[PDB]
């Protein structure tokens, strides 16, 4: 049941768009309302407006009164003087509250006029008009304008509406609440050579009478919320695809070859989405708009997405393909799950959320296979555990502070930190995927099916929400409709992962006893850490000897410790017979490095990951090669090659150099034996016979047979050992002598790589792997030997630096002449320079990277560069480019630069609260207490980066290096 | 608490059985009248009064084990009871040599090992009672006499 | 670009009971059966009330349901549109297992005793195995009752013929062919309970062949069947503590007595010594209290600590041990541990069951046996080639081992026709031949609508 925190009831809204001033950055428009009273002496109406100039309001044609205030504008008053995060916090936290359109409230207060009273008393219809101007919107629809001259069409401008959540508050008054669904009618009189596309589907598209403009009219029947509706303007090329025929693509002019073999796959994407749920796609038509700076990668609104150009490649361009690929399946999940199905409350986010990860997670199961489905659902297990260790804990399902131990109130989207928002999103579709673990998938499918259906039987009734609240999902109606298909109710693994807030930590330990012929696991959890909290249900275990593997389950009660599971024969160690393994299959094992007396060849404690741990299991080093070897999971292999860093015998070395060698090996597991062999080989100097490791194994691989140092021509169709061979140069120039300098066997072959490297033979393009041979040189850069802080000059310049030097220039050059894809080569290029600036080998010169952090730069180089004056100016403490950067930070025309920045001077801080600096005056406290309070009050994501800095640099108390 | 329905089957005479298909299938509660069963207390022997016309009955045991299954979507059914028992309307004789189904006859005869098969431990009882009572008891394992 | 996901290397290649039954609730799954109620094991006299209407002697009214029937039917169709219009679970009372509503089938058995059989309440799946005909085939025959699945590799002992469907049983239990039959003509199905007498007909019912067992029955005093004695007893103490009012809960050890009465009590203390301790004195005398640091069990703990499956295995070896006891090492081969264990090995390729034998519960040639066997010229020479040939032409041999003209072969057949190495494939193919004509044999006999001379 769903009952509305607002006293009306929002039945339609037209929102015209007249006059889009691409010079002026100007946009002029109304919007008329349809609402319906639910109480009387309504009175007051309050809708939600930012930044629109609001000229004036009609209430069913008579002129009305409004006023409005906005108190996130500045949040804290001038003239106080606190300073700590914790008042700021509550502050931004009432402030949000008090615009919040999940409550009562609103930004824009329009009183009733008095004559409309006995309208108003009994229920009666209510048609407010407002009309409305952006004179030069903050964030509100991003403008792009670029300086070529001619018309706006002829040089590229186009509009695109940005934000997140609640932000279509930013471009019109609306009731910006995820839970008033109405119906639209959207106009848009724009240039004649441009084109607006919109939610809904189009239904005209009308002249002007001097036939210079022209008016989109669209239709949205489906009731999608205000949050939902969006906007593209521009000078796009139109492409229909070629399989589906609702489904029209746009592009950037000069892009449509991009578009055409970008937007290839998506059929597939459909045709999946469609059929493990069962009802189609519910809007009547999809849009896909591909435009310049970008807020976010991927935006997914009602029937209709925004990506960013970025996305679009070639058909030469591999190491793009499957991202690519993967962001037009999320938001085509988000399609289903996101904007047809919304949310009931900010609670019961994480129904939507974890739906939407899950189903894109069973996407990347059917169409890249189960083992990048393991080795996607294992790191992304890793990010929660480091995550909520790091930092208290994501609280999915918050009850309304419920969660008091991080710096940021989780009532409201708008103050989430952004790390937090990524790890709501990765910890709710985990949590989906263990209620799958104990509810079956087809149960599963049966109940997102029974929600869109129920969805779309709500879709088509015109009754003004007595049924359009079934669009609406909640967390009890979604346990509901668990219960109704499947007769388990899951409320301890609800009680469990989703209320709770933590993630469970292992410590294993066995022993074999001969005697009786058992194992003897000893399995303690830490409960005391501030992230953690304490199992008590079943744990599977998964025990391989000789007899084969066998299951076993633990009741983990708090008082257990020890816990005897029974072991088999060992009789395939008296007659030579194969060992069989998890899947049906059989190997022959060489058991000399077995004991002769336990019959156990690995252990793994919960192999499935059905519960979100983090295990440090103790074996012993040749059950961990075993458990390389023979493994038939790709997280066990994963976390052997993890655990085998501990152990650097030769023994060892044999088993992940038998990894190498090995095609039938899922290629992700040989790309992290590479550096786990490097790291190995690291460790035994002095014991190392041959060879540097993977040298051989290199030219064994992918040189020829009659030259050795002479690499073969590059042909990348495989696609596994083209990573393997751009991979593995990498892991090589990490080999550490017993001198601390690379051995100049592997500098000179990753220079004879580079020499040889001829690509005027294959169908894909080099700049992928061009630019892992940069990384691979600026791998092998060792700290200088500078004497009495010598003048770094070309009379001290290494000679081994002087090549790396002389590559790299000749690289960045010859990228300003060629370029490659995502100027990777320049990235690379940038981020090797600023490898030799850390060591003495460069001066330390911020002025390259400070030209390349420009505006007019592709937007991967300017986030490299900037990265590179970040480390600066944690290393030099410069006071000019911390200014410099919080400069950017206030004015670039970019706003997802400027989050990038504020995300990278958080992560690589200039300082921490520990720290003594010299930039740690009362300017900079006020100069980020400036950028909290106003400042970044446009965009509600550089509020919460500047929030996340101020905590990093100062902490949640007073800042102590003040008055 | 709950107690295990008891179900069982009941053969009548073919005319009878066509009245009674032909009441069952209309619904009524006419039928209700029309069809009556008494038990009698030997518990092998009955009436069954069709149309207020009186069978005599017996209920018989059953050579095999029947067990009556339900189902909501002819896929996944549910046993509901077992049936091992038949009131047919017209000790060894309370005993049904055949099965109700066509290829089952003779199953008791036929299709039964009788390795399963062999009342016994009611007479060793009485012979232990009889032995109890008694002052003196003589016994030899005996030949032809 | 693609899967890169080397699966065939790593990766070479259900059944849900009723609420009643998955909680082992007493009616339906009993705590102990005495002597003459596992004599009557699965054959149920019809027992005499002392209360109710029926038990008053004399004329009793049957109540036919049609009504009944298709109220329940449309209010579990509304109950799963209202749903979202899925599958859903409905068996959630025991009230739900009741025979007045659904659409019933009967279920005949072709053995007396067979191994394994599944209690009330608990579930199973019909499977129509259906092998295509080579090349071309219309598509599965198809079937009233039951899922079609195409079977490349067959499930039971022999191999279905190319456009071949058979219907099976399939749950946990075990997996059996079935056969549907019309029912008699005269045929109509009694329900009665306290109150009164009601009659459904019944239009279709099956004959289940000689089940194939997929659960092994433990033998007696095994350790395992021992370990689900203490288990049973357990989850019903579990079960006791969860039904009582008092806070702290507090059982009676005579409710225990009741349920398991041929327990020694000791044992019943040993299980109430970890979780209970007993009050003499003072409130809750008598009493065996739940110990306040003791965390009872949720309610998916009890049930992953007894299975029903594990119950029906119980039972088939303790109404095994009646009938064993009952009649006084052939016998001893018949019992259900030996043939479950024999059945289970021979499918994992241990070991081969001997086809013909005692074992065999028809007693004749139809039907299989579940009992385990291993897996394992003076004269001649006068003729010299020449004359052999000759002898086999005048011996009427065929032409073609006259015309290989080999030495050995010709005189061997010579030898062969004047009567008239390994020891692994030819008996293996023997084993393999018998067991499919015996299930061929056996279907034949099963499926005849032929009627029988009594």
């Amino acid at each position: 049941g769903f009952e509305s925190p607002r006293p009306y009831k929002l039945t339609h809204q037209v929102v015209c768009i007249n006059n889009i001033n691409f010079q002026r950055k100007s946009v002029v428009g109304f919007v008329e309302l349809t609402i319906f009273p639910t109480v009387a002496n309504l009175n007051r109406i309050k809708l939600n407006s930012k930044q629109c100039r609001i000229y004036r309001v009609r209430i069913n044609d008579l002129e009305a009164a409004f006023i409005y205030n906005d108190p996130t504008l500045e949040v804290c008053h001038s003239e106080s003087k606190q300073r700590n995060l914790n008042y700021f916090s509550n502050a931004y936290a009432a402030a949000v509250s008090a615009v919040d359109p999940d409550a009562g409230n609103g930004e824009l207060c329009i009183k009733v006029p008095s004559e409309l009273w006995k309208h108003v008393d009994e229920l009666k219809v209510l048609k407010i008009h407002i009309n409305f101007s952006l004179d030069q919107p903050k964030g509100g629809l991003h403008f792009v304008v670029p300086s070529v001259e001619g018309s706006m069409a002829e040089r590229g401008a186009h509009v695109f509406s940005c934000g997140y959540q609640n932000s279509t508050r930013f471009w019109f008054p609306c009731v910006d609440s995820y839970s008033e669904l109405c119906t639209w009618k959207l106009e848009f009189t724009v240039d004649a050579a441009m084109v607006a596309v919109s939610n809904g589907d189009l239904v005209e598209t009308v002249y002007t009478h001097d036939m210079r403009k022209k008016t989109f009219h669209y239709m949205l029947t489906i009731p999608t919320a205000a949050s939902n509706i969006s906007l593209a303007i521009g000078p796009f090329e139109i492409l229909v695809d070629p399989y589906m025929h609702e489904v029209t693509h746009f592009c950037l002019p000069q892009l449509l070859p991009l578009l055409k073999h970008t937007t290839s796959y998506l059929h597939e994407v459909f045709e999946f989405y469609e059929e493990i749920l069962t009802c189609r796609y519910p809007y009547s038509c999809f849009k896909t708009v591909f435009i310049d700076e970008a807020y976010v990668e991927v935006a997914a609104y009602a029937s209709m997405s925004i990506f960013s150009t970025n996305l679009l490649h070639s058909a030469m361009i591999i190491d793009e393909t499957p991202l690519t690929r993967r962001c037009l399946a999320q938001s085509l999940a988000q399609q289903f799950f996101g904007c047809f199905i919304s949310r009931m409350s900010w609670s019961d986010e994480w129904v939507l959320k974890g739906i939407s990860g899950y189903i894109y997670g069973l996407w990347m199961k059917k169409t890249f296979g189960v083992n990048e489905y393991r080795h996607w659902i294992k790191e992304e297990l890793d990010k929660i555990v480091a995550y909520e260790l790091k930092t208290g804990g994501v609280l999915l399902h918050p009850i309304f502070n419920p969660a008091s131990h991080l710096h940021f109130s989780i009532k409201h989207p708008h103050t989430l930190s952004w790390e937090y928002y990524s790890m709501f999103q990765c910890k709710a579709h985990l949590v989906m995927r263990l209620i799958e673990n104990r509810i079956s998938m087809e149960f599963m499918l049966q109940v997102f099916n029974k929600l869109l259906s129920l969805a779309s039987t709500a879709s088509s009734q015109k009754f003004q929400s007595h049924m359009w609240s079934q669009m609406l999902v909640s967390t009890s109606g979604f346990l509901k409709s668990i219960s109704n298909v499947s007769g388990k109710d899951i409320q301890p693994l609800i009680k469990q992962w989703v209320d709770q807030s933590g993630v469970v930590k292992f410590y294993g330990s066995f022993a074999f006893n001969r005697k009786r012929n058992v194992l003897e696991l000893e399995i303690k959890q830490d409960y005391t850490s501030p992230g953690t909290q304490k199992y008590v249900g079943p744990l599977k275990v998964t025990v391989q000897e000789l007899d084969g593997s066998f299951n076993h389950t633990l009741q983990i009660e708090e008082n257990s410790l020890k816990h005897d599971i029974p072991c088999h024969s060992k009789s395939r160690r008296n007659k030579k017979k194969k060992i069989p393994l998890m899947n049906g299959e059989e190997v022959d094992m060489d058991l000399s490095a077995m004991d002769a007396d336990s019959p156990l060849l690995w252990i793994r404690i919960d192999p499935d990951m059905s519960v979100l741990r983090k295990v440090e299991f103790e074996q012993a080093d040749f059950m961990w090669q075993y458990q390389l070897r023979y493994e038939r999971d790709v997280v066990a292999q994963q976390e052997s090659i993890l655990a085998l860093e501990k152990f650097p015998t030769p023994a060892s070395r044999l088993a992940l150099t038998d990894i190498l060698e090995q095609e039938q090996c899922f290629y992700r597991v040989r790309m992290s034996a590479c550096f786990c062999l490097a790291k190995i080989a690291n460790s035994m100097v002095s014991t190392w016979t041959g060879p540097p490791a993977m040298k051989s194994l290199f030219t064994r691989m992918f040189c020829c047979k009659s030259c050795p140092n002479i690499v073969k021509t590059n042909n990348f169709m495989s696609f596994q050992s083209y990573f393997l061979q751009k991979t593995m140069p990498v892991a090589m120039a990490l080999l550490r002598d017993v001198h601390n300098l690379c051995p100049k066997e592997v500098l000179t072959f990753i220079l004879d790589l580079i020499k040889y490297n001829d690509n005027r033979k294959n169908k894909f393009s080099d700049n992928y792997y061009r630019a892992e041979m940069i990384d691979a040189l600026a791998n092998s850069v060792t700290p200088a030997v500078s004497v009495n802080n010598e003048v770094r000059t070309l009379d001290n310049l290494n000679p081994d630096v002087r090549l790396i030097l002389e590559e790299i220039t000749r690289f960045l050059n010859m990228e300003k002449l060629l370029p490659s894809y995502r100027h990777t080569i320049t990235v690379s290029c940038l981020r090797a320079i600023r490898v030799l600036q850390k060591n003495g080998h460069v001066p330390s010169d911020p002025a390259l990277f400070k030209s390349y952090a420009e505006y007019g730069h592709f937007v991967d180089i300017r986030i490299a560069a900037l990265e590179a004056v970040v480390d600066y100016t944690k290393v030099d403490r410069s006071y000019e480019e911390l200014q410099w950067l919080l400069n950017m930070i206030q004015n670039d025309p970019v706003p997802y630069v400027r989050h990038k920045i504020l995300n990278m001077l958080t992560k690589n801080p200039p300082f921490t609260k520990n720290m003594e600096s010299p930039l740690c005056n009362e300017a900079l406290v006020d100069q980020l207490w400036k950028l909290m309070n106003s400042g970044t009050s446009h965009d509600w994501r550089l509020r919460c980066g500047a929030v996340d800095l101020y905590f990093t640099l100062f902490g949640l108390s007073r800042p102590s290096c003040l008055p | 608490p709950h107690e295990l329905e008891s179900q069982f089957i009941l053969r009548l005479p073919p005319e009878y059985a066509s009245t009674v298909r032909r009441a069952v299938q209309s619904g009524h509660v006419n039928l209700k009248d029309r069809l009556t069963i008494e038990l009698h207390p030997d518990g092998r022997h009955g009436i069954v009064r069709v149309d207020r016309v009186p069978l005599a009955s017996k209920l018989v045991d059953l050579p095999c084990v029947m067990e009556s299954l339900k189902t909501i979507d002819k896929k996944t059914f549910y046993k509901t009871a077992d049936i091992c028992q038949m009131l047919v309307s017209t000790e060894k004789k309370f005993i049904w040599n055949h099965g109700i189904t066509l290829p089952l006859k003779n199953v008791r005869k036929r299709r039964f090992r009788k390795t399963a098969k062999k009342d016994v431990e009611k007479e060793v009882k009485r012979l232990l009672s009889t032995d109890a009572e008694a002052v003196s008891t003589r016994w030899e394992i005996i030949a032809e006499d | 670009p693609w899967n890169l996901s080397n699966d065939e290397y790593y990766y070479p290649k259900i059944i849900q009971h009723s609420i009643p039954a998955v909680e082992l609730r007493q009616p339906f799954f009993p705590t102990h059966m005495g002597p003459i109620k596992l004599r009557q094991f699965h054959r149920p006299p019809l027992k005499k009330y002392s209360f109710g209407a029926l038990s008053q002697p004399g004329p009793h009214s049957v109540q036919p349901l049609l009504k009944h029937i298709k109220k329940k039917a449309k209010m579990r169709e509304q109950e799963r549109q209202a749903s979202g219009g899925g599958e859903m679970f409905f068996m959630r009372t025991p009230q739900d297992l009741t025979g007045k509503d659904g659409d019933l089938i009967l279920a005949e058995y072709s053995e007396e005793n067979g191994p394994l059989m599944m209690q009330v309440g608990m579930a199973t799946k019909i499977k129509n195995y259906y092998k295509r005909k080579p090349g071309k085939d219309p598509g599965a025959p198809d079937c009233k009752y039951g899922e079609t699945v195409y079977c490349h590799t067959s499930p039971f002992l022999g191999s279905l013929h190319p456009g071949q469907l058979l219907q099976a049983f399939e749950n946990n239990l075990f997996r059996a062919p079935i056969y549907l039959h019309k029912m008699p003509e005269t045929d109509f199905l009694i329900i009665r309970t306290r109150q009164g007498y009601y009659i459904r007909e019944l239009v279709d019912i099956f004959v289940v062949g000689q089940q194939c067992p997929l659960f092994e029955v433990p033998g007696p005093n095994s350790k395992r069947a021992n370990t689900h004695i203490r288990d049973f007893l357990q989850v019903f103490i579990y079960r006791l503590f969860w039904k009582s009012k008092d806070r702290p809960r507090r059982i009676r050890m005579e409710d225990i007595k009741k349920a398991f009465p041929s327990h020694s009590e000791s044992s019943i203390r040993k299980r109430l010594k970890l979780c209970a301790d007993f009050k003499r004195t003072g409130m809750d005398s008598n009493w065996w209290v739940l110990k306040s640091d003791f965390r009872l069990p949720t309610e998916e703990e009890i049930r992953a600590m007894v299975s029903p499956e594990q119950c029906c295995a119980y039972y088939s070896m303790i109404a095994a041990e009646q009938r064993l006891k009952d009649a006084g090492d052939d016998e001893v081969r018949t019992a259900p541990w030996n043939t479950t264990r024999a059945f289970i090995a021979a499918m994992k390729g241990k070991c081969l069951l001997e086809v013909t034998g005692v074992a065999d519960p028809t007693g004749c040639g139809e039907g299989f046996s579940y009992v385990k066997i291993p897996n394992k010229d003076a004269d001649l020479r006068r003729l010299s080639l020449k004359n052999a040939k000759q002898l086999l032409r005048k011996f009427g041999v065929p032409e073609e081992e006259i015309k290989k003209l080999s030495r050995w072969e010709v005189i061997d057949v010579v030898r062969t026709m004047s009567t008239e190495r390994f020891s692994v494939a030819e008996h293996q193919e023997r084993y393999k031949e018998e067991c499919q004509r015996i299930f061929d044999l056996q279907n034949k006999v099963l499926s005849s609508t032929e009627v029988l001379s009594t």
